[PDB]
């Protein structure tokens, strides 16, 4: 399995943000004793995106100029990656 | 033959998992010398290590020469019971006068601030982490226990739970005996009704 | 909160598991009772179990 | 688990592993070594659980067949042999379960029905007609099936 | 140099885990076949040769394990097992004696002949006398077995001392 | 938990695996027609819960060395399933650092893992599935073999006198000691070399090679073993009972905002 | 009869008990180097600890462990039972460190068979 | 590859390892249990329907008799002893006393493969040969020996199967006793061993003493059939056969039940986080039940014409054996109190059902103990209700406790609790609907071992029909749950 790392949707008109990502699921059955689930939302990463989101929350909520990021389809939403902390 | 191992150095297997290095687990990717040698750079640490190493060599040489070339004026042979491998330790760990009490109180205050509360918080984290490891459908966390559990001592439990239960059981026993005998036979002491 | 309506995950039960369990088991028992009634009302019988026979036999 | 022959031969008493040149199974018929790997009970589960996987995947035909044989193989073999040896018994079972065999049933009769309460008590029983014939699904009862005469 | 494990006999894999069961199966099917067709599928001498050959494995493994794997814990286990086996044999004999004496302790019996007194000179000892049981030879065999028991006990103690 | 493997080949509506499960067990038409009841939410990471637990955290999330540790691959599991994970982890790491910055020469660190749990039944101490061969090198060793035996009862069982069990001849001899020292012109005899049990102190600690001789630093990992069925802990000299009760109260008071918004139903 | 026996002297009021952080309970098992040691209590080393049955423990070797049920510090440790190959070639008189040095070097570097 | 195939076969055929032999015993036991359950479903379908719906002839009722006899034998000797004793006895006994293997390692493999040859002979005789044995699991002569429908060699092969099963059990018993006596780690006294070990020891002592007598009885049957002797014919004593058989018979049932008590106690200690209440009392009660069981055998023979004083004695002895079982039940009830047993655990709820059903079965069997009252209850469905609410509702649920406990430990995967709850609840309800009515059917006068009953007994069999449908549902759920246990996910997508 390999999907996109979690991102942040940001609405420019209303300045309304929120994290998002692909979360897999599967039919529930017995678990495994010798296995602690790895990082399935941000695959092959040490899970730093939580820290990056925590640090970027103050900036995003304060207000950010989203003209420098790609749009989503034809709507007023833009994607901000969480591969690195956001400082602007 | 496949991938035969070369040598017999330690490998983490089912029979052995080794002794964890908590210091490296916690201080991962962070230096330790800012805490053990505050304010010193690598060159200063190395220079200090060299100086102290030479000094220790000199002191060790002096001490060995002294102990190995001193005349014996007295011989001290401690008293022990027969069949005993080693003499009893003459050191006591209990304060005797008030000055020792004050000294041990100061030591206890320091240890509490600097060695005991850290242990307590580490253990609390370990317990919560074990809960998290067993959570999520892997194990039986949350099936019983919790902080709302009512824990009673042996005396309290036996006095307030066991004896009343047996009392109720005895009363139920007598009442059921009488009611069942009446129900079947229709009398209390005369066997079947309208027959005898 | 995960898993299905009737099943949970591993060793965790779904929310309100026991009322759902009782309701579903009651439904299963009802269906089985219906099957028994059907097999008795349409399966093999004997001429001695008819209403006329049984009612004439009961009296004396 | 990989073999340990290098360590065994280079170890401390190599003369004990000379037999390994002959027809020998290392896991079963060789002197254990202090550095040998730890052998687990069910290697398939022991290797699959730490990865998060169950031993058998239903997509693979080999895995599906192996698991079926483990769980259902012997019971189905027994049932098949029983069916071959006693074909009439299963025929009778199929006839009865599908309302084809009715011992002495008749059209329009009412038959006794009582769930519990002990033996037949005329103060508890009811009488029931056949819903199959009330719905028009059945109008005659077969007479060419096996019949227990002299019962 | 070798690494010493626990005193317990670890155990070896062996073919005796299935050979003895297969031997029992062979014997019982041989009996069934002899019952059905009244003839032997395989010659009885050949069958006994197979049975003997299968069981020669016990003394060999016994020798090579005593030479190498033995101590007092193992010896105690073996002796206790021997005792339990002797107990099982005693119980088997008890069961067969129960079988024998069931109709003999119960004195009354319906007999084809007369056993009342004052009708013939010998009738009064018909039921209480099976006068053909080879008593003299039985006593001779008893003497032989007493010889064996006493001699064996004497020799055992003598070597043990 | 579970590792789904390849999500792609199991999402298809018709699959050999689904048909085999239908035939033998684990799947049926109830899942094809009513997935919302028999599949429903399924089992997997809860992104919304991870975000909530992340944003509820304090600045401890910034100051923790977790993301560089070997357990960083479990960040999402512990963020989701351990409310208040980052604050507790920060307290744990600061506790370790303050033990490290002590004035004592030996820094003792408590270690707790899957082996830290005692049990009355031996099969509970092995990893699952159990190894093929267990207790090859003998069974457990009881600590009680190092306690003085019941001498009085032992003598009494045998019908021995045992009157003077507590009266022993004194022994003052040079022949009874192997450890001899010369301390300021005094030849002190004291102790006998016993073997492996006399070197427990050095074999348990590891030195800091850069620390000078006049200010030694030793690191010791103290293992912890508990029953988990006791409900009361007695750490001994490492932690007093009053301090432990204080820590319990403070821990339950701080880690309450992370726990109050959830029900256990 | 044991619970009402007296202490011998007033030492127990002053000394450090057996099982202190400085006077631990050291125990020795046999096995392979580095293998975790199986040890245990018979129960009830403390008033608040269970005593119905023996309680077992799996602990790393040559490390200071603390039982926080009773509060006792212990030093389970392993000694390997390396012995001469018993085939009749064992030595009948005092042996020196050379041949033993070779055998020990080989055992440490590669390992040796088990007497099973 | 030939090497890999031979390695697997040799791994499972040359083995002398207690864990491997334990899992083999468990697998064979579960398979035999499923086969017996299928045969029982055929029996129930024969009973549930009027007019000989399945056999269709009075001349062909020998098929029904074969069904009952093979059901009894399969379920007793091949299902519950290989699972209760063979599976957990080999797997755990060395582990709990801290040793490597059982003493006499080879005899363990010999025992398992003796069981296998017994199963093979039994299945081939009763499935692939015509007119099998039709005399109930108690092979009473002269029905077994002098009967038109019992002349083939299938009967003799079945008797030899009984012999081989006895041999296997004796070997296992001797091995267990010897290993427990001498192979305990230092510091573990004999009476401080785990309670399961003591129950296994007493079961082994029971088997050793009684099996040779059964061997003698079965050899008597074989000789009557083949050598044409009159051991049990009109000039013989069928009562002698019954005495020998039942001298083996009751120790067998206590052998079946005691290991379930040991397992339940062990698992309780594990899942309630508290020690057994009165461990010494429970162990002493176990040994007392074991010893007392050797003096009561003839309570199965109150109607054959015993002496009146012997009838009185056997009723007295049965009451004596009743006492310690009550002590054990009280100990369990007090053990569960003040514990922290998991509240969503199939093991916990199976323990509840085990306790309740065993108390009910014990009371019903205590009614049968009285000789006089056994005049009205011998060879009725009251006895079937008794030994099915004991065997099929208490011993079975003890094995379910063990199953839902030890699976995560043997395989390392958790248990689907909701699925297992469906299985256990439906098994409980379905069984109670089949067996409970039998009691009131026995009092009313219905006889056992009959395929066709009078019209007075309709309601009991209608309730039995309901119960049989529920049982089919439950056992299908069980087998499907186990298949799902070892299978990876089958659906997965993105949310
Ligand atoms: C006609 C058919 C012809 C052949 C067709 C092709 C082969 C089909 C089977 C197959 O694929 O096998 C390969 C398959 C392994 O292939 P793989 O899984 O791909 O690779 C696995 C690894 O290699 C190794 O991984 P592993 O070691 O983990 O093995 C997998 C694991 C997987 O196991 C499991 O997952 C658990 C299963 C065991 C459970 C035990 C625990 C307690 C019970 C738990 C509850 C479940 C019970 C079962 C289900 C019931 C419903 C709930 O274990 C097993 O599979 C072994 C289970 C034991 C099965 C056989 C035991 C010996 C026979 C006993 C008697 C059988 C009945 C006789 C009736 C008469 O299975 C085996 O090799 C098993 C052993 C087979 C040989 C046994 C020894 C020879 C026996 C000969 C005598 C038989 C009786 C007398 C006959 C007459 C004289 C000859
Ligand atoms: C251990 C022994 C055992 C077990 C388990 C059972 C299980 C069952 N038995 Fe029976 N039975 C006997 C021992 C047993 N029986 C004996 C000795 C006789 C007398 C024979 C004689 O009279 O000659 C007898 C006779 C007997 C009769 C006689 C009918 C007649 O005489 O008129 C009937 C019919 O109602 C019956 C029904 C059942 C049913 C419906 C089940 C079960 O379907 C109900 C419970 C079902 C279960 C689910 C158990 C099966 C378990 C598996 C699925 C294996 C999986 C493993 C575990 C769950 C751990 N049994
Ligand atoms: C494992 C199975 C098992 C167990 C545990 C038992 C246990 C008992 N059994 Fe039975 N039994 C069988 C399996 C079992 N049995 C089988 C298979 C048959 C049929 C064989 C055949 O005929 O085919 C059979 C047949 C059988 C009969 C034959 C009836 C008949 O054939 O005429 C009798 C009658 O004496 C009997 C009695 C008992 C008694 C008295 C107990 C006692 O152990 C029960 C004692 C338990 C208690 C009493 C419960 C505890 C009670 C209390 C909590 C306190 C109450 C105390 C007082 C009021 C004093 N059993
Ligand atoms: C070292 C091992 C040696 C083994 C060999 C035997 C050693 C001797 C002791 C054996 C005791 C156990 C077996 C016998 C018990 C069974 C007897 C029996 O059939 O009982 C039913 C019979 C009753 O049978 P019945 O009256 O029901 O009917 C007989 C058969 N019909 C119906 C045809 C009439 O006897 C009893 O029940 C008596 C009470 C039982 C106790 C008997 C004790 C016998 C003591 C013998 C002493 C002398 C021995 C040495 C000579
Ligand atoms: C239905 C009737 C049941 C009752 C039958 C009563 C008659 C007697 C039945 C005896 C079977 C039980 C034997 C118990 C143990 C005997 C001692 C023993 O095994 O010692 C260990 C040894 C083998 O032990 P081992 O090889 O497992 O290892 C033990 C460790 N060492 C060897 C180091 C001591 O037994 C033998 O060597 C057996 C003797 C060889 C010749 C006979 C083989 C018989 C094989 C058994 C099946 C027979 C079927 C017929
Ligand atoms: C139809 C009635 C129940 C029939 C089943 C009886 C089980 C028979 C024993 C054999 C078990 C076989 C397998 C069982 C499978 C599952 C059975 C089952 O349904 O179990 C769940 C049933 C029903 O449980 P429940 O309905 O109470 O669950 C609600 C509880 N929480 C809050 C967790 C959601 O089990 C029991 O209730 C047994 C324990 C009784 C204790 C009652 C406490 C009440 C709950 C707390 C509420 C708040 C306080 C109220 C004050 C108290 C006054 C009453
Ligand atoms: C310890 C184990 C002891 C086992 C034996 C216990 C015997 C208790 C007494 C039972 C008894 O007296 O049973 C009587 C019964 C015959 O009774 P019945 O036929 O009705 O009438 C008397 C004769 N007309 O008698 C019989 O049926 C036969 C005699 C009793 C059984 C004898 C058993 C001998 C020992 C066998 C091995 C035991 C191994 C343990
Ligand atoms: C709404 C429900 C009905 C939907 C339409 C009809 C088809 C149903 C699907 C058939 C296959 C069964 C589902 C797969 C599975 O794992 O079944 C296990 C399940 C046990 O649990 P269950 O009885 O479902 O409890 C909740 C009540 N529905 O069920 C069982 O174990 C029941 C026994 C097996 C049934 C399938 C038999 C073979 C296939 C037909
Ligand atoms: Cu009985
Ligand atoms: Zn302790």
């Amino acid at each position: 399995m390999n999907h996109e790392r979690p991102w942040v949707f940001l609405n420019k008109v209303t300045g309304k943000w929120g994290a998002c990502g692909w979360q897999p699921f599967w039919k529930a059955t017995s678990q495994s004793l010798n296995y602690i689930p790895d990082n399935f939302i941000a695959l092959r990463t040490n899970g730093s995106w939580v820290r990056n989101l925590w640090q970027s929350s103050k900036v995003l909520d304060r207000g950010l100029n989203a003209s420098g990021y790609p749009t989503v389809g034809t709507t007023d939403w833009v994607r901000i990656p969480l591969d690195a902390p956001l400082e602007a | 033959l496949g991938h035969m191992r070369v040598g017999a150095l330690w490998q983490s297997n089912a029979n052995s998992r080794g002794l964890p290095n908590l210091l490296k687990e916690v201080m991962a990717a962070e230096p330790i010398y800012p805490y053990t040698h505050p304010g010193l750079s690598a060159k200063q640490i190395l220079w200090n290590t060299k100086f102290n190493l030479k000094l220790e060599k000199d002191l060790i040489s002096i001490a060995e020469s002294a102990v190995q070339s001193q005349t014996v004026n007295k011989v001290v042979i401690p008293t022990m019971l027969t069949g005993d491998v080693n003499p009893k330790s003459p050191a006591s760990v209990v304060a005797k006068d008030k000055y020792q009490l004050a000294k041990q109180m100061a030591e206890f205050q320091y240890k509490k601030s600097y060695f005991e509360k850290p242990w307590g918080y580490m253990f609390a984290y370990y317990c919560d982490e074990d809960r998290a490891r067993l959570c999520g459908g892997i194990g039986y966390v949350g099936h019983h226990g919790g902080g709302d559990a009512e824990i009673l001592s042996y005396t309290e439990y036996v006095s307030t739970v066991v004896y009343p239960t047996i009392f109720y059981m005895a009363i139920t026993f007598v009442v059921s005996l009488f009611l069942m005998y009446y129900y079947i036979y229709g009398t209390f002491f005369s066997s079947t009704r309208n027959r005898f | 909160d995960k898993g299905g309506f009737f099943f949970g995950v591993g060793t965790q039960l779904p929310r309100n598991f026991f009322p759902k369990f009782l309701a579903t088991t009651s439904a299963i028992m009802g269906v089985t009772y219906g099957l028994v009634w059907l097999y008795n009302a349409a399966g093999p019988r004997a001429k001695t179990q008819t209403r006329k026979w049984k009612e004439l036999e009961s009296e004396d | 688990h990989g073999s340990n022959l290098y360590n065994r031969v280079h170890g401390n008493l190599p003369q004990l592993y000379v037999e390994q040149l002959y027809n020998t199974d290392e896991i079963l018929d060789t002197v254990p070594h202090s550095s040998d790997p730890v052998h687990h009970m069910f290697p398939k589960c022991a290797a699959a659980s730490p990865l998060g996987f169950r031993p058998y995947d239903n997509n693979k035909l080999w895995d599906a067949f192996v698991l079926w044989a483990i769980v259902y193989g012997v019971t189905t073999i027994f049932c098949v042999l029983h069916i071959l040896k006693y074909p009439q018994i299963w025929k009778h079972l199929f006839e009865t379960l599908t309302f084809q065999y009715t011992y002495q049933r008749e059209i329009g009769e009412e038959y006794v029905w009582q769930y519990g309460g002990g033996g037949l008590n005329p103060a508890k029983w009811r009488f029931v007609k056949s819903p199959l014939e009330e719905l028009g699904l059945v109008t005659e009862y077969r007479s060419d099936l096996d019949y227990p005469d002299d019962l | 140099m070798i690494l010493n494990t626990n005193i317990n006999y670890g155990g070896r894999n062996s073919r005796l885990c299935y050979l003895i069961p297969l031997m029992v199966h062979t014997i019982f099917l041989y009996l069934a076949y002899l019952i059905y067709y009244n003839i032997n599928l395989i010659n009885i001498y050949l069958l006994l040769i197979i049975i003997i050959f299968i069981n020669i494995e016990w003394p060999l493994v016994i020798i090579y394990e005593y030479i190498y794997l033995t101590n007092y814990n193992i010896q105690n286990n073996l002796l206790y097992n021997i005792a339990t086996f002797i107990f099982l044999e005693i119980l088997l004999f008890i069961g067969f004696y129960w079988l024998y004496i069931n109709n003999i302790i119960h004195y009354p019996n319906n007999l084809p002949y007369n056993n009342n007194i004052a009708v013939n000179l010998l009738d009064h000892l018909n039921h209480n006398n099976n006068t053909d049981i080879c008593l003299y030879i039985i006593l001779h065999n008893l003497l032989l077995l007493l010889y064996v028991t006493l001699i064996l006990q004497l020799v055992h103690r003598y070597v043990q001392l | 938990g579970t590792n789904p493997g390849d999500i792609a080949l199991n999402s298809k509506r018709f699959t050999v695996g689904k048909f085999v499960a239908w035939a033998c067990g684990g799947w049926g038409l109830k899942d094809w027609i009513f997935p919302s009841l028999f599949i429903g939410r399924g089992d997997g990471p809860d992104f919304d819960r991870i975000v909530k637990h992340t944003l509820q955290s304090s600045s401890a999330i910034e100051k923790v060395n977790w993301f560089d540790s070997p357990f960083a691959c479990y960040t999402e599991w512990f963020v989701e399933h351990f409310p208040g994970f980052f604050d507790s982890r920060y307290r744990f790491e600061m506790s370790a650092k303050t033990i490290l910055a002590n004035k004592y020469p030996i820094k003792d660190f408590p270690v707790v893992d899957m082996r830290s749990w005692r049990s009355s039944r031996l099969f509970d101490l092995f990893e699952v599935p159990h190894p093929e061969h267990t207790f090859v090198f003998g069974g457990p060793v009881l600590l009680n073999t190092e306690a003085k035996r019941a001498e009085r009862l032992e003598q009494e069982w045998h019908g021995k006198d045992g009157t003077f069990v507590d009266v022993h001849p004194l022994n003052v001899a040079t022949e009874s000691h192997t450890e001899v020292s010369v301390i300021g012109g005094i030849k002190v005899y004291n102790g006998v070399w016993q073997g492996g049990k006399d070197s427990w102190k050095r074999d348990s600690a590891k030195p800091e090679l850069t620390a000078p001789f006049h200010s030694p630093i030793w690191y010791r990992n103290m293992f912890i073993v508990k029953n988990a069925d006791q409900l009361v802990e007695h750490f001994g000299e490492n932690l007093s009972d009053e301090t432990w009760q204080e820590v319990r109260k403070e821990h339950l008071a701080f880690h309450e905002r992370f726990h109050k918004d959830y029900s256990f139903a | 009869m044991y619970e009402d026996e007296p202490y011998i002297g007033v030492d127990h009021l002053y000394e450090a008990h057996k099982g202190s952080k400085e006077n631990p309970v050291v125990v020795e098992a046999i096995g392979v180097h580095g293998n975790d040691v199986f040890t245990g209590c018979l129960g009830g080393c403390h008033k608040d600890a269970a005593d119905a049955v023996a309680y077992y423990t799996i602990v790393p070797p040559n490390t200071l462990a603390v039982c926080i049920d009773c509060g006792i510090h212990f030093v389970a440790r392993i000694n390997e039972q390396l012995t001469f190959w018993p085939d009749g070639t064992q030595p009948w008189e005092k042996v020196d460190f050379k041949a033993v040095e070779g055998f020990l070097y080989k055992h440490y570097k590669y390992g040796s068979p088990l007497m099973i | 590859m030939i090497n890999n195939i031979m390695h697997m076969i040799n791994k499972y055929t040359l083995t002398t390892s207690h864990k491997i032999i334990g899992i083999l015993y468990g697998y064979m036991g579960y398979i035999a249990g499923i086969l017996g359950y299928i045969i029982s479903m055929l029996i129930r379908m024969e009973l549930n329907t009027q007019g000989l719906a399945i056999v269709r002839k009075v001349k062909e009722v020998t098929i029904y008799n074969n069904w009952i006899t093979i059901h009894g034998l399969i379920m007793l000797f091949v299902f519950i002893m290989p699972v209760g004793i063979g599976f957990y006895g080999n797997y755990l006994i060395p582990m709990l006393i801290g040793t490597s293997e059982l003493s006499m390692p080879r005899m363990n493999g010999i025992s398992f493969w003796m069981l296998i040859v017994g199963v093979v002979i039994f299945v081939i005789s009763n499935v692939l040969m015509s007119k099998p044995i039709s005399s109930g699991w108690t092979l009473y002569p002269p029905l077994s020996t002098r009967d038109a429908d019992n002349i083939g060699v299938n009967i003799d092969l079945s008797l030899l199967v009984v012999h081989v099963l006895g041999i296997s059990s004796t070997i296992g018993s001797v091995n267990y006793i010897t290993t427990n006596k001498y192979n305990r780690h230092v510091g573990l006294t004999f009476m401080n061993i785990n309670i399961y070990n003591f129950s296994i020891i007493v079961t082994s002592i029971l088997l050793i003493g009684s099996l040779p007598i059964l061997g003698v009885a079965i050899t008597g049957l074989l000789l009557d059939r083949n050598i044409n002797s009159t051991i049990y014919d009109v000039i013989g004593d069928p009562v002698l056969y019954q005495h020998l058989f039942w001298f083996f018979g009751h120790p067998e049932v206590y052998v079946i039940i005691l290991p379930v008590f040991g397992l339940t106690s062990l698992i309780l200690t594990s899942i309630i986080h508290k020690d057994i209440f009165g461990r010494e009392g429970m162990m002493y009660c176990i040994i007392s039940i074991g010893v007392v069981g050797y003096f009561v055998w003839a309570h199965h023979m109150f109607t054959v014409g015993l002496d009146i004083d012997s009838r009185s004695y056997f009723s007295i002895a049965t009451s004596i054996i009743s006492i310690p079982t009550s002590v054990k039940m009280f100990s369990y009830i007090n053990t569960w109190a003040s514990g922290r047993g998991f509240r969503g655990n199939n093991s916990s709820w199976s323990f509840f059902s085990f306790l309740i059903c065993f108390c009910f079965g014990g009371f019903t069997g205590l009614l049968l103990s009285s000789g006089s009252l056994d005049i009205m209850l011998h060879d009725t469905y009251f006895v079937v209700g008794h030994f099915h609410t004991v065997l099929s509702l208490a011993a079975t649920f003890g094995l379910l406790i063990a199953h839902y406990f030890f699976l995560p430990i043997i395989f390392s995967y958790s248990i689907f609790e909701s699925f297992s709850f469906y299985h256990t609840f439906l098994l409980l309800v379905g069984a109670l609907l089949v067996f409970y009515p039998m009691h009131l059917a026995g009092l009313s006068g219905m006889a056992r071992r009959v395929p066709e009953y009078a019209d007075i007994f309709i309601p009991f069999m209608t309730v039995g029909f309901h119960g049989t449908f529920l049982l089919i549902f439950s056992t299908l759920t069980f087998i499907r749950s186990y298949f799902q246990f070892l299978s990876h996910i089958n659906h997965s997508n993105y949310l």
